[PDB]
């Protein structure tokens, strides 16, 4: 709780996860995931499988990124993480979902 | 059945698309949306 | 020539300093180091990872897109065109030779 | 500007690293950021 972050009204929650696999189970983010894409994607509005949107030059074990309202622009390989935590556009979270590397 | 565009077989929703119903994956035919 | 999705694309130049010309490949290849180099991400001069058992006249790998394992002298040239994880190109330098 | 963990003077970019900011080549800030991986 004190250690998240936050870009104007919208916090960043940066969730832990074993593997994709994990998210399927995950309600209520799952239902907006699209499971069979390559390479973490972003949802330019609210709607069932709405992240496809492909991150521009993602770091390592980043899975996805769902902001929880509004709309924003929706573009491939355009929009780094960077540029996304600065577009939420009224969204009061963004979930970014991570892939945990065993140390 | 395959997606007109890109070729997958496997997507969470058949969409429509310019060709015919249920003819894009979902992200094909989500970008379908987006371009008019 | 096409692993799934993503194109090989083997380029083949006068020198290593040829590549300093070259848009984008300068903003990423780092020619202070010994050794052809990979890219595990996008970063700038991110192709630092040594290649294991390189090819005579390979100068580097680097792929324009994703992320994947980043190890120094793990992965063959034959093992990174598998690891393209989304990639759209893996670009792999040569310096020519006269035979 | 030397790097900390190499001693090299010759990198196209100066990184972060445990020394403090632009501390290591660019190879070894890369190979640290790799490390701070969790
Ligand atoms: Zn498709
Ligand atoms: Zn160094």
């Amino acid at each position: 709780a004190p250690h998240e972050e936050r870009v104007g009204d919208m916090r960043i929650v940066n969730i832990t996860f074993s593997d994709i696999n994990s998210i399927k189970n995950f309600q209520p983010f799952s239902q907006y995931f699209d499971f069979t894409l390559t390479g973490p994607r972003y949802n330019g509005n609210i709607a069932q499988f709405a992240m496809i949107w492909k991150i521009k030059n993602p770091p390592h074990n980043l899975l996805g990124v769902f902001f929880d309202n509004n709309t924003r622009d929706d573009e491939d390989d355009k929009y780094t993480l960077e540029e996304l935590k600065q577009m939420g556009n009224g969204a009061k979270n963004m979930y970014i979902f991570w892939q945990y590397e065993q140390k | 059945r395959r997606c007109a565009n890109c070729d997958t077989t496997s997507t969470p929703l058949w969409r429509n698309g310019p060709r015919g119903p249920k003819s894009l994956c979902n992200a094909c035919g989500i970008r379908f949306k987006k371009e008019e």
